[PDB]
């Protein structure tokens, strides 16, 4: 992916 | 995740990192 990595849960 | 990820920046992610979030806390 691209940021959902994180994004899904930080952002 | 086009829900949460990217979608919050969509809705009102302003303070959802903030205040906007404790919301669903």
């Amino acid at each position: 992916m691209w940021k959902v990595g994180f994004f899904k849960r930080n952002r | 995740k086009l829900l949460i990820t990217i979608h919050d920046r969509k809705e009102f992610a302003k303070f959802e990192e903030e205040r906007a979030r404790a919301k669903w806390d």
